[PDB]
């Protein structure tokens, strides 16, 4: 029926409609909007921004991560137009999967780094971290890129093309039981950064309220933007991870062998996974363009 | 392609660059304050707790402060006032007892208006100190505030007079959005002036940090 | 009390009448037959990238390769402009420095500013480090300019409306030049070092005799404080840059204004002026963040030196005329060719 | 006292009793200096990169 | 004043590991690159090791590479030469030359007094031709020196140095970079020459001028000295 062997046991992958009925538009709009936003932000940072402070280095790194994550979108779009009929081959599909995972993780990491930078700038204004050199920012950015590449390259050393019937499956998130790193990392990259971001945002709000700086239009705008950044992160990254949690629950609770009930939940998983890409297009309007300096 | 002496000169230049970077990092951790006033306003009395320019150093809660008292610089202020564009804050001291005669508080407000509404100090916050509050009380007990301020509808009480003087100094700020004025009715008292300066400087530094990461 | 004022008025009337009588043809109609120099193309050959604050002064060495720059981080840096190497980095006692000088012999540099002190630094010591040779005190206002005459004589201009000539051996003021009613902001030594001109904040420039000391001539015409002054290479003329967005060329022998270097678009003050090796080009540093180069005989913009992100505070041309260096309030110097 | 007015008068008469050269011939002198030394002005005439010390 | 005192000499059995010390007192030792230069009992000078200011660059001669170790200790201004596996070819007098490097500087300007160590029982050849010429006071003598490689560099300066070793004391710098006269040297001394051909002329020669004159190359390491020209009478 739907069972197929992804180099492991009990993988239930499936290709139905409602995928290329709502995924094409929701990816095309994200592609266009985020491409325009990332191009504008990168142009401003490259040929207009001569300051280049550490926070600007981190924001630029987030911008390039979002840009990569979104220029990888059209391959996924071509895949989704033909349901799950991949045609680019082995290297293109594997590279696209690795780029998607690594760039989503890197954008999350730089979101968390920006949040921690703001937390240190507000709650510990007289701290050495607030005055790190541009070289130190470059080393930190390179080391973070090294981390995300380090625990995402596993998607690169594996023969990817899956010949499901008369179809090539360019899928990294499927439904087999094994708790591979592509699932633990997927859950951790929402949970642990969510904790760090919530702590940083709450402490920033509490410190700015306790010091009575709320009586200021710019401080109120900063408060609103910090809250909206946290809210956008949770909104974009919560549905996919909660559906993945339900995937694991059904997998190791009831439908370990028979998988006649996973159709709707897999569909919802992919619709919600589209929101992770949506975050890439939403990031410029919430980090760069909304800034008072733009 | 460089010769041996050229390579050694490049190495010496690199060492000089490293020393420059270290000294710049050390200097960027200091809070530079410009101390302004009208002489007898109490700048020396503010300084006491810790031929050209005068620099005073003191430390409070692991924070190093440098206070520059221009003072005896009897030249054109606009010629060298751009040198201090970039100080963390400006400490402006006025004496509340300078409404007697010689109008002196009118000169104080003139100086405050010139400094506050300066193109160089567009966004540098001003910490206003109103010295001699006990002398102000003693003078108000006998003389009224009307002599210095032609229009004043208030009783000859220290609280109302001091509040009115603070308000009359504060409205002189035209750029009320990009610059904040912190006022402290200072006196001998205890080390509360240093704490007030530290709080104001922390606020200014928080604003600067928010500017650096671009969400202010 | 009144007859003295009336007599002074008669002397001003006589001086202006004589100046008008000697004015028979402006050099605008005299040099109109010359072909203009055309567009001037200069590019940033070097960018000296060591300072960390506003750069307020710079001076080329007589070898046209070494230059010293003073910035507000309390550091005097001597650059090898050919290779952008830092020969020396002198920490200043006072961070507030507005002037900087290089001795013609190259053995010394001078610095000064809001501390009202001109400090002489010895560059060639057997100890291998730069030591302060002498601190010259006696000015009651901020030091705005200083120029070496030789290893032992330096002339300084101060904001106390006076210029002084010092003896670095003894540290005393050999001569005092007191005729200005405003702060003296600039200074320029004649090529023969027998005279020097000073531009003050009273919108007047004065010509002094160093040997004994008296204002030989007074030049007016500016509408605001004069920030910069520079001698023509001939030594018989000089240019002034002031806050009224204009540069004027004055003439020693004719005792008159010769030309005005102004444009409607430019509305900012001038921070520094300098001539080219032949004197045909006049380069002025403005608050528009860029330096204009003028045809000294035609009074039109021959080019623009736009490479700075802040106000151009200092500017100089090498002795051989091969390059110009501009320092700005952003902590960079640029060498243009 | 009023010695400042006396000093100003002395300075004014000292400045007035100087020899004045016609402006036309002094402008001609400036022109002559410029045209004589134009050949050795590398800023005016762009020197070739072969002997330009700042060629880089 | 500027002083460089050498200590750590004596008689060493072959294979020993004696260490040499040089204490600087009178100048900013931290900003001076330091050299060790040895002199055999009757031969000429031979460069040994070099450590730059900040210890970022270290060079050794091929004869002592792997056996000698040079190191600074800036806080109290001491220079060390750790030598191991001493052979009979290491018997020499070791000097502690200081040299600072910037535009217009004069490297090798000061030499230490020297300490004597006795061991029991592609480089540029810098040729000085003549080894001893007789001179008389009041005359003029031109000391010649030749180089195997052209010492002229693209910067336009030829890196050739002239040293004088008066009888019984350390060498002193006379001319650096083949033209410039060192500070304190009388103007009678003059240096001139082109690539691979250099001369030193002592006009109006007199007493306190006899001794060996060494021409040295500083184009690139290892630094090589000439054989040395003796002046007597
Ligand atoms: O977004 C990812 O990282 C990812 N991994 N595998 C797959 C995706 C998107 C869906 C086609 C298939």
């Amino acid at each position: 029926d739907h069972f197929l062997e992804i180099d492991k046991k009990n993988c239930c992958v499936f290709r139905d409609d409602f995928i290329v009925k709502v995924l094409p538009p929701v990816l095309g709009l994200e592609f266009i909007f985020g491409l325009l936003g990332n191009g504008l932000a990168l142009w401003i940072f490259c040929f207009h921004l001569k300051s280049w402070k550490s926070s600007r280095i981190f924001l630029f790194n987030l911008a390039v991560a979002d840009f990569l994550l979104i220029i990888c979108l059209p391959f996924l779009m071509d895949n989704y137009v033909r349901r799950w009929d991949w045609k680019f081959g082995d290297i293109p599909c594997r590279l696209m999967l690795f780029m998607l995972a690594m760039n989503r993780q890197g954008s999350i990491i730089f979101l968390t780094v920006v949040a921690v930078d703001r937390y240190f700038r507000v709650v510990h204004p007289h701290h050495a971290l607030n005055k790190i050199s541009n070289r130190t920012a470059a080393i930190i950015s390179c080391l973070l890129w090294g981390i995300t590449i380090g625990l995402t390259v596993h998607l690169l050393k594996k023969k990817m093309p899956i010949q499901n019937g008369g179809a090539n499956l360019c899928s990294s998130f499927s439904i087999c039981h094994t708790f591979q790193w592509h699932e633990a990392m997927f859950l951790l990259e929402f949970f642990l950064p969510l904790g760090i971001i919530l702590f940083c945002s709450a402490r920033i709000i509490w410190s700015l309220r306790q010091r009575q700086m709320d009586r200021h239009a710019k401080i109120k705008r900063a408060i609103t933007f910090i809250m909206v950044v946290a809210i956008v992160f949770v909104i974009c990254f919560l549905p996919s991870v909660v559906v993945r949690i339900r995937i694991f629950w059904l997998l190791h609770t009831s439908g370990t062998q028979n998988c006649e009930v996973y159709r709707s939940v897999d569909l919802a998983f992919f619709i919600t996974l589209s929101f992770t890409y949506m975050n890439s297009m939403l990031d410029p309007v919430v980090y760069y363009f909304s800034s008072p300096s733009f | 392609t460089l010769s041996a002496e050229d390579k050694a000169a490049v190495e010496r230049s690199k060492m000089i660059d490293r020393n420059l970077r270290e000294d710049g990092e050390k200097a960027a951790r200091e809070v530079k304050l410009l101390l302004l006033g009208a002489g007898e306003s109490g700048k020396s009395t503010i300084v006491k707790q810790m031929t050209g320019i005068v620099e005073t150093h003191f430390t409070f809660k692991d924070l190093h402060f440098k206070m520059f008292d221009v003072g005896a610089q009897r030249s054109e202020r606009k010629k060298w006032i751009h040198c201090f564009e970039g100080v963390t804050a400006i400490i402006f001291c006025v004496a509340l007892s300078d409404y007697d005669l010689v109008n002196r508080m009118h000169e104080s407000m003139k100086l405050f208006d010139s400094i506050c509404n300066n193109k160089w100090f567009t966004d540098t916050s001003i910490i206003l100190f109103l010295n001699k509050k006990d002398l102000f009380e003693e003078k108000i007990k006998k003389s009224p505030l009307t002599i210095c301020y032609p229009e004043y509808a208030g009783s000859n009480t220290y609280e109302e007079a001091a509040a009115y003087i603070q308000c009359q100094f504060e409205d002189l700020n035209k750029r009320k959005d990009t610059k904040e004025i912190y006022t402290h009715f200072t006196c001998s008292t205890d080390t509360k002036n240093v704490q007030f300066v530290f709080d104001a400087v922390t606020d200014v530094i928080i604003k600067n940090n928010l500017k650096d990461c671009g969400l202010f | 009390l009144d007859q003295l004022r009336q007599e002074a008025e008669q002397l001003k009337n006589q001086i202006r009448d004589a100046r008008k009588a000697c004015a028979d043809a402006t050099l605008s109609q005299i040099t109109n037959n010359i072909d203009p120099v055309g567009r001037i193309q200069m590019r940033t050959r070097r960018t000296l990238r060591g300072h960390l604050a506003k750069i307020y002064a710079m001076h080329w060495g007589t070898d046209s390769r070494l230059l010293v720059s003073a910035s507000q981080d309390g550091k005097l840096i001597i650059w090898d402009s050919y290779t952008t190497n830092k020969v020396h980095a002198i920490p200043l006692r006072s961070s507030w420095v507005m002037t900087c000088a290089y001795a013609p012999s190259g053995n010394y540099v001078a610095c000064g500013g809001l501390d009202n002190i001109c400090s002489i630094y010895n560059l060639k010591t057997r100890e291998g480090n730069v030591r302060v040779s002498r601190e010259l005190a006696g000015h009651t206002g901020y030091l705005s300019c200083c120029r070496f005459l030789d290893d032992n004589q330096i002339v300084t201009s101060s904001g106390d409306t006076t210029c002084a000539l010092w003896d670095i051996e003894t540290g005393q003021q050999t001569t005092t030049f007191t005729g200005h009613t405003g702060d003296v902001m600039s200074l320029s030594l004649a090529p023969d070092t027998r005279l020097f001109v000073s531009g003050a904040c009273d919108a007047s420039a004065k010509l002094w005799d160093v040997r004994e000391g008296m204002c030989r001539q007074t030049f007016t015409g500016h509408e605001s404080d004069i920030n910069a002054i520079c001698f023509f290479p001939n030594g018989n003329a000089f240019a002034t840059g002031s806050d009224d967005a204009t540069c004027r060329l004055f003439d020693l022998r004719a005792d008159q204004e010769l030309m005005t270097y102004s444009h409607d678009n430019i509305i900012c003050g001038i921070t520094s002026v300098s001539f080219s090796k032949s004197g045909r080009l006049l380069l002025a540093g403005y608050d528009d963040f860029n330096c204009n180069v003028w045809d000294a005989l035609k009074a039109d913009r021959a080019g623009v030196l736009a490479g700075h992100d802040n106000r151009v505070s200092c500017l100089g041309v090498t002795d051989d005329g091969m390059a110009v260096a501009t320092g700005s309030w952003d902590s960079f110097l640029k060498i243009w060719n | 006292s009023i010695a400042q007015a006396r000093k100003l008068v002395e300075q004014l008469k000292m400045e007035a009793n100087i020899d004045r050269i016609k402006v036309s011939k002094a402008a001609a002198d400036l022109m002559a200096y410029c045209e004589a030394h134009a050949k050795e002005d590398p800023l005016l005439t762009p020197v070739p990169a072969s002997e330009n010390p700042f060629r880089e | 004043d500027v002083q460089l005192v050498e200590s750590g000499g004596g008689l060493v059995q072959p294979g020993g590991s004696r260490k040499l010390s040089c204490s600087a007192s009178g100048f900013a030792f931290s900003s001076f690159g330091m050299h060790w230069v040895r002199q055999a009992p009757e031969k000429g000078l031979e460069w040994v090791a070099y450590i730059s200011s900040g210890s970022g660059t270290i060079y050794y001669a091929d004869t002592v590479k792997g056996r000698f170790t040079i190191s600074r200790d800036d806080p109290k201004n001491t220079l060390f030469l750790q030598m191991t596996s001493l052979r009979s070819e290491d018997t020499a007098m070791y000097y502690c030359v200081r040299s600072i490097y910037y535009y217009g500087s004069s490297p090798f300007d000061f030499w230490g007094q020297g300490t004597t160590l006795t061991v029991s029982s592609s480089d540029i050849v810098m040729t000085q031709a003549t080894s001893s010429v007789p001179v008389t006071p009041g005359e003029s003598v031109s000391i010649s020196c030749r180089s195997s490689k052209s010492l002229l560099h693209s910067n336009g300066n030829t890196y050739l140095y002239w040293f004088l070793q008066r009888p019984g004391q350390s060498p002193q710098l006379l001319i650096y970079r083949m033209s410039n006269l060192a500070s304190g040297v009388p103007d009678r001394f003059s240096g001139s020459g082109s690539g691979t051909a250099f001369t030193l002329t002592i006009s109006r020669l007199e007493a306190e001028d006899v001794g060996v004159y060494y021409c040295m190359q500083h184009l690139e390491y290892p630094l090589t000295f000439g054989a040395g020209t003796k002046l007597e009478l």
